[PDB]
């Protein structure tokens, strides 16, 4: 049949994408400094294909790790609408997935999922760094699963 | 059979370049105390084809206010001349036997600086711009030197022919008479392959990407298939200039070997340098190759030119 | 003398390159003059047949120029082999 | 440990013996098994057309010996 | 109580000088630094294999909720 | 064919001449003049000079490098001008290109085109010499004997380079 | 011919996969998307202003030593004359004079880009 | 690539700590004080503990 052929395509490139996942260099508050420790050598997220990038258009995940204001929201939303697609986003920490601490302030954006959309929701504040590698092999996974290809046949 | 030739030459440097890329995450890794890629195949041996594959059917974009065509020939510009420079390289028999295979490296590595030029240009980008002009710094800082290092290793040598250096280091490598050109050269390799410390057309802390901070997807593939294939070519470069090996007519495949082996470890230092040491400013780069090597290498061209003349030692024409 | 050797103790600690530098190329002006194997340089350029060897034509008084190139007369390179 | 490297390293030492190995067989197998000629001056080049026009093959490489004289 | 960081004088001694030029031209203090790199090549990373060992803990981890029962 | 292999770079070097003289941003003016000095370099060389192919495409590519750094800082604006942006740009183009056109037209059917001087179309291989030379290469000789013959050339080259270097410091002082 | 098929393999191949990569991926282009990088906000005036280079003096001296290279590269084919007399002069002579070019321009503070 | 100004633009991480506190009992503003110096925890909460 002909849907099988392209379910392995559909392997093939969900394979490559999940295996060579490039964050954006995108740190915000306390919650980046638990993204640090997940490069740093006890855990290495590098060792899983992750390799941290700073240009948007060389980047296929946006984390965002920290609290997202009012100010820099529109510099948030930029970042995220130049990273070539596919594009994936994890919201990392209580900032970035409900407000945190910080819900009821007049300059804070009650969760990053306002302002763009959102895949893997990592709590914490700060989530572990072993919670946020938890979170990355959540969204391979996620990814692991699309049918693109299988979607685009059956059309 | 020159087809087949060609393609058994530029197939493997890409593959060379895969895997390069996979060697250097890895030795980084441990000289930092990590691991690097070992879950995408064994020991991350499928890291480069994921990579590759992951990038190729990535969407690119053409900035709204790029040149286009500018655009888009710059990165084709990049890894053709990048396989351009491998041809006249003997190992031991090159695919293109040039008599003056010195002379077409450094027109084709100049040349190749207008990749670098035109691509920031073509951004229309503030970051894509500053590292464009910084390539025009770092080329000046040391295109002169390199030149005139070269001519004082031909001066042992007779000709511009590459092959001729197989003859000339026949009794002895060229990096005992000559290892204060080969620091200098050494060095002068790493800033014209735009490498660490003298990673400044890039500069992630400072320019975010540099140059390719626009190129996304196949784009930028390119721009890294030829930064990584210029490093083992100059690697090349330095082991048949100061490393050269002994050659059997009979047996070329033992010189491919010791030569291949005198390669990679050249290679290796490129990724040992960049775990080693911060990274210069690109005014303290120009200083470095105008006030300390520049000096010592004109001392060391007429060194070069009277030492072979005052012991009778010019070597043949031909 | 003393403050001869105060100079160039001084370059020496601010600027040992420089020092390298013209001790290099001043021994590249001075050695070539006083090398006894500077003239050998020249005789094996010489000696190198780049052109075809003309042959004269012998007007019967021309003793000193070989008949056959294994003759005795004739520059030799005796000297170049030993060299 | 630091030898879990080495495959890599390998992949790339075989991926860069090729080119030289390929070049040295492709030049025997095209020039009769011997290495292809180099004519780097004018003198080498004449003496090479002069071999195409011996050898009644049009080709540089088929050498005539001694027996082709009598 | 106090201390200096960086209040030094460099001996003027001639010996001391041209250990000094030596370091300049034979880059001797970059290869100290190549030397530490390299050793840390040779030492076990301290990686663990995530989700297969997983990084400790104590009791007093504060993780996920729970409403408990008698 | 492969006859007229330097026919067609010259050919190709006229259109790199037609890139830089219709003025367009000095950007896109020092990419005709590296294609026209690459292509350069193939036409000298194809007539038995390598070194003098390969030197004055090496020279030629340093000072479009500093070119486009000057033009960056001192001969740029806002929208640089291609060959399709101007009316007077694109006029200079077209107009080359027609020339060049039928120059190569006429000279390739008549074989025989006449303007100031009496040129002729058999092909640029009819002129070659049929007498190989010895075990050296003839221009590299020549350039060589700089060193031997042409001392009056070094010394006044040589002082040119010197006060060459003097007098932009001079001029670039101000105040 | 070898050099034409060599310089045509390579180019051609580099063409292909810039081709292959316009028009395999997926796309998906909006005015967002495409604006200028720098780093999140908009840029203020265009990335063609007039860009001063600080180290023009070493630039313009670039090319006066990028010469030296042209007259100096036929050194290995000088040694083989048999005038090596005056030979080596003049090859000792025009590498001094730059020595004294770049001497001037240090001293003088040409090496030292303006502020 | 000289600088010619600098002009730090700041605010971007401002989250309304202080006027929270105003809100929160002296034991519910303690945590607020290990966000702000996050590389420095417990030196945040000593200054806030010995004020108190
Ligand atoms: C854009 C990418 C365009 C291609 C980049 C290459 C630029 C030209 C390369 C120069 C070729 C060369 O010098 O080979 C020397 C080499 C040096 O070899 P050689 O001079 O030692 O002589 C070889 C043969 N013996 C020794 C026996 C005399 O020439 C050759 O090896 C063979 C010459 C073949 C004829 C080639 C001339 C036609 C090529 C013209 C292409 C011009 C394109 C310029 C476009 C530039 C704009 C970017
Ligand atoms: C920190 C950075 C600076 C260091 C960079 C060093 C990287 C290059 C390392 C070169 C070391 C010398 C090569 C040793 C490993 C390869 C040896 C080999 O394969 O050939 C056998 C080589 C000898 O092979 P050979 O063919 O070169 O013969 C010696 C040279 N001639 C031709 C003159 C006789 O053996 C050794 O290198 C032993 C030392
Ligand atoms: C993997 C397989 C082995 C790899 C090769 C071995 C590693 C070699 C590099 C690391 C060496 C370890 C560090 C070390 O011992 O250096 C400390 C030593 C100590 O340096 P120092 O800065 O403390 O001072 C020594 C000199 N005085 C006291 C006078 C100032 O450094 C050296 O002595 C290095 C000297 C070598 C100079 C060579 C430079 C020219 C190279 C030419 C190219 C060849
Ligand atoms: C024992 C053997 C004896 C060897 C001779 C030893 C004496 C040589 C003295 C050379 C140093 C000259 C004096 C000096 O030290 O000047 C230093 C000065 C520093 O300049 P800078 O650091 O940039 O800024 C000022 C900060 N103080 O630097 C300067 O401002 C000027 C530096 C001059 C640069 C000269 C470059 C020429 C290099 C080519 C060398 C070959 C010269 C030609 C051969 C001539 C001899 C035949
Ligand atoms: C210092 C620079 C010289 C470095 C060494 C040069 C290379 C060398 O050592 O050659 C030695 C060579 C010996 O001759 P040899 O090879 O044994 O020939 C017999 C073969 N059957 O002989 C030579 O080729 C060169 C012999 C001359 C030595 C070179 C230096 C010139 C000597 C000048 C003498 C004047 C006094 C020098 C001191 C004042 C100068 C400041
Ligand atoms: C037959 C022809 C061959 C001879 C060629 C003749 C030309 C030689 C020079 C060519 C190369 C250009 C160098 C000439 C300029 C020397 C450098 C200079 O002028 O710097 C000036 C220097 C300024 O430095 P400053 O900032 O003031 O601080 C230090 C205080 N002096 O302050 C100074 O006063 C400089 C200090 C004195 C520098 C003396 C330089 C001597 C150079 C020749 C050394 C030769 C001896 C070495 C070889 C011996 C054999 C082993
Ligand atoms: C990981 C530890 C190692 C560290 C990295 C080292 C780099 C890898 C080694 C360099 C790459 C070499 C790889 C190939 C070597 C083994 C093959 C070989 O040596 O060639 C054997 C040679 C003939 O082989 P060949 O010409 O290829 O056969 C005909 C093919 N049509 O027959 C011979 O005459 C030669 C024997
Ligand atoms: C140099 C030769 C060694 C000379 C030496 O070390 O002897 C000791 C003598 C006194 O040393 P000191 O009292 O500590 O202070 C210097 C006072 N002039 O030291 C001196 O007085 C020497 C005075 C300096 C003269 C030399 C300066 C030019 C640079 C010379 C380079 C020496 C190193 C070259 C490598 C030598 C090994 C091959
Ligand atoms: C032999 C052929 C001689 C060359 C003739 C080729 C035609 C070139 C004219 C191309 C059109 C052109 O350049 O514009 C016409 C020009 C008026 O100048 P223009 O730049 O158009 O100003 C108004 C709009 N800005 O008007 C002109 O300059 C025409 C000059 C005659
Ligand atoms: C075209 C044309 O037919 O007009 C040519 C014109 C008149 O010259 P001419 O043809 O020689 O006189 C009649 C003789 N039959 O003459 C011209 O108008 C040609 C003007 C060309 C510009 C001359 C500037 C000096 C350049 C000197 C280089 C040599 C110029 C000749 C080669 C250019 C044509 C390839
Ligand atoms: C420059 C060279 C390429 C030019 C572009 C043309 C090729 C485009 C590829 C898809 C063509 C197509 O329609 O693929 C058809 C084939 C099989 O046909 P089917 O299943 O019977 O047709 C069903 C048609 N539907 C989908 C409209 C219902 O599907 C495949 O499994 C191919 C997918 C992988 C292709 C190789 C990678
Ligand atoms: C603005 C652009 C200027 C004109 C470009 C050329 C095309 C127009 C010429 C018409 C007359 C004609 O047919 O001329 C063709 C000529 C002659 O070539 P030939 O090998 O003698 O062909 C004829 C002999 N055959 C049949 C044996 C092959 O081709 C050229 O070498 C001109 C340059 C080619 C274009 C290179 C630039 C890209
Ligand atoms: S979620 Fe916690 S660790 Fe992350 S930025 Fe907010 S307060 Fe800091």
């Amino acid at each position: 049949r002909g849907e099988y052929v392209v379910a392995k395509l559909d392997d093939l490139i969900n394979w490559a994408r999940r295996s060579s996942l490039w964050p954006m260099t995108f740190g915000l508050a306390c919650c980046a400094v638990e993204m640090m420790h997940m490069a740093a050598p006890r855990y290495d997220m590098d060792r899983f294909g992750v390799v941290f990038r700073a240009s948007p258009r060389q980047s296929d995940v946006m984390i965002v790790a920290g609290t997202l204001t009012n100010k820099m929201a529109p510099a948030l939303r930029k970042v995220y609408d130049q990273m070539p697609e596919p594009r994936y986003v994890v919201s990392m920490g209580s900032c970035a997935n409900g407000g945190g601490y910080y819900h009821y302030s007049y300059s804070v954006v009650r969760g990053c999922d306002r302002i763009v959309p959102v895949d893997i929701y990592v709590p914490g504040c700060p989530p572990t760094a072993e919670a946020l590698l938890y979170g990355i092999l959540q969204l391979q996974k996620k990814i692991k699963r699309e049918k693109r290809l299988r979607i685009w046949y059956r059309r | 059979m020159f087809m087949i030739n060609i393609l058994m030459l530029i197939i493997p440097i890409l593959l060379a370049v895969a895997f390069l890329t996979l060697v250097e995450r890895k030795v980084l890794g441990y000289m930092q105390l990590r691991k690097g890629p070992n879950v995408v195949g064994p020991y991350g041996l499928l890291q480069p084809i994921a990579d590759a594959i992951k990038l190729f059917i990535k969407e690119p974009l053409r900035p709204a206010t790029s040149s286009a065509s500018m655009f888009i020939l710059a990165p084709i510009m990049a890894l053709g001349l990048a396989l351009t420079m491998w041809i006249p390289l003997p190992m031991p028999y090159p695919l293109i036997n040039m008599n003056l295979g010195v002379l077409f490296m450094l027109a084709m590595s100049s040349l190749a600086v207008y990749s670098i030029l035109w691509s920031g240009w073509a951004s229309n980008s503030k970051y894509a711009l500053i590292g464009a002009l910084r390539a025009v710094a770092q080329t000046i800082s040391y295109e002169v030197t390199l030149a005139i290092i070269l001519l004082s290793v031909l001066l042992m040598s007779g000709s511009f022919t590459l092959s001729t250096l197989i003859t000339t280091q026949e009794q002895m490598w060229l990096i005992l008479p000559a290892w204060p050109l080969a620091m200098m050269w050494f060095i002068s390799t790493l800033a014209e392959t735009n490498r660490a410390p003298f990673d400044l057309t890039e500069g992630e802390s400072e320019l975010v990407s540099g140059f390719n901070v626009e190129y996304a997807a196949g784009p930028f593939a390119l721009f890294f298939m030829a930064e990584y294939a210029n490093i083992i070519m100059m690697n090349i470069f330095t082991a048949i200039l100061f490393l050269g090996t002994s050659h059997n007519p009979h047996m070329p495949e033992l010189y491919t070997i010791n030569f291949t082996i005198k390669s990679l470890l050249l290679t290796m230092s490129f990724l040992w340098i960049r775990a080693s040491y911060p990274r210069f400013r690109y005014d303290q780069l120009m200083h470095l190759l105008w006030k300390n090597f520049l000096p010592l290498t004109l001392a060391l061209c007429m060194w070069h030119v009277s030492l072979p003349i005052l012991t009778s030692g010019i070597p043949p024409q031909t | 003398a003393e403050r001869v050797a105060a100079f160039l103790k001084n370059v020496w600690a601010k600027e040992p390159v420089l020092v390298a530098s013209f001790a290099i190329a001043g021994l590249a002006v001075i050695l070539p003059t006083l090398s006894p194997y500077t003239k050998y340089s020249l005789m094996i350029n010489r000696a190198t047949p780049y052109n075809y060897p003309v042959p004269l034509r012998d007007d019967g008084n021309m003793p000193d120029v070989p008949s056959h190139p294994q003759d005795p007369q004739g520059p030799s390179l005796e000297w170049l082999k030993r060299l | 440990m630091w030898f879990e490297v080495l495959p890599g390293i390998a992949v790339m030492g075989v991926c860069l013996f090729i080119p030289g190995m390929a070049t040295a067989r492709i030049h025997r197998f095209s020039n009769g098994g011997k290495e292809k000629r180099v004519a780097h001056y004018p003198y080498q080049w004449y003496l090479m057309e002069r071999d195409r026009r011996v050898s009644g093959v049009n080709r540089s490489y088929v050498s005539k010996g001694l027996e082709n004289i009598d | 109580t106090y201390k200096y960081v960086n209040l030094r004088e460099p001996s003027m001694d001639m010996k001391s000088v041209t250990d000094r030029a030596a370091q300049t031209l034979l880059w001797t203090e970059l290869i100290r630094g190549l030397g530490m790199t390299l050793s840390y090549l040779f030492r076990e990373p301290a990686t663990i294999n995530y989700p297969f060992e997983k990084g400790p803990l104590s009791p007093r981890f504060r993780g996920e909720h729970a409403l408990r029962r008698y | 064919m492969m006859l007229y292999i330097v026919f067609i770079l010259s050919v190709i070097f006229v259109m790199g001449f037609v890139g830089f003289s219709s003025k367009p941003s000095p950007i896109y003016g020092g990419l005709g003049l590296i294609v026209s000095g690459g292509v350069g370099c193939g036409i000298v060389l194809n007539f038995g000079g390598s070194f003098l192919g390969l030197m004055v495409f090496l020279i030629y590519l340093g000072g479009m490098m500093v070119v486009f750094g000057y033009t960056t800082a001192m001969a740029t604006e806002q929208y640089p001008e291609i060959w399709l942006s101007n009316k007077a740009v694109l006029g200079a183009f077209v107009t080359g290109l027609l020339m060049e056109f039928f120059m190569v037209y006429y000279v390739l059917k008549d074989k025989e085109v006449e303007v100031v001087f009496e040129f002729n179309g058999l092909g640029d291989w009819v002129i070659y010499d049929t007498g190989d030379s010895g075990f050296f290469s003839e221009e590299a000789m020549g350039i060589a004997a700089l060193y031997s013959y042409g001392t009056w050339l070094v010394i006044v080259t040589g002082w040119s380079l010197l006060i060459g270097v003097v007098v932009i410091m001079e001029i670039t002082r101000g105040n | 011919m070898n050099l034409m098929l060599a310089l045509l393999t390579n180019f051609t191949l580099a063409t292909l996969l810039v081709i292959i990569a316009f028009w395999l991926p997926q796309l998906n282009v909006y005015s967002e998307k495409t604006s200028p990088y720098e780093c999140g906000f908009d840029p203020m005036g265009s990335a063609r202003l007039p860009f001063s280079m600080k180290f023009f003096l070493v630039a313009i001296t670039f090319l006066l030593f990028d010469l030296e290279i042209a007259l100096l590269l036929p050194l290995p084919w000088a040694s083989q004359t048999a005038n090596l007399n005056t030979m080596l002069t003049m090859a000792l002579f025009l590498i001094i004079l730059l020595a004294v070019s770049l001497a001037y321009e240090w001293t003088q503070k040409g090496l030292e880009w303006t502020e | 690539e000289m600088v010619r100004k600098c002009d730090p633009h700041i605010g971007l991480l401002h989250r309304g700590t202080e006027k929270l506190i105003e809100y929160k009992t002296y034991l519910q503003a303690l945590p607020y004080f290990d966000r702000l110096d996050y590389v420095s925890m417990m030196c945040n909460e000593q200054a806030y503990s010995l004020a108190v």
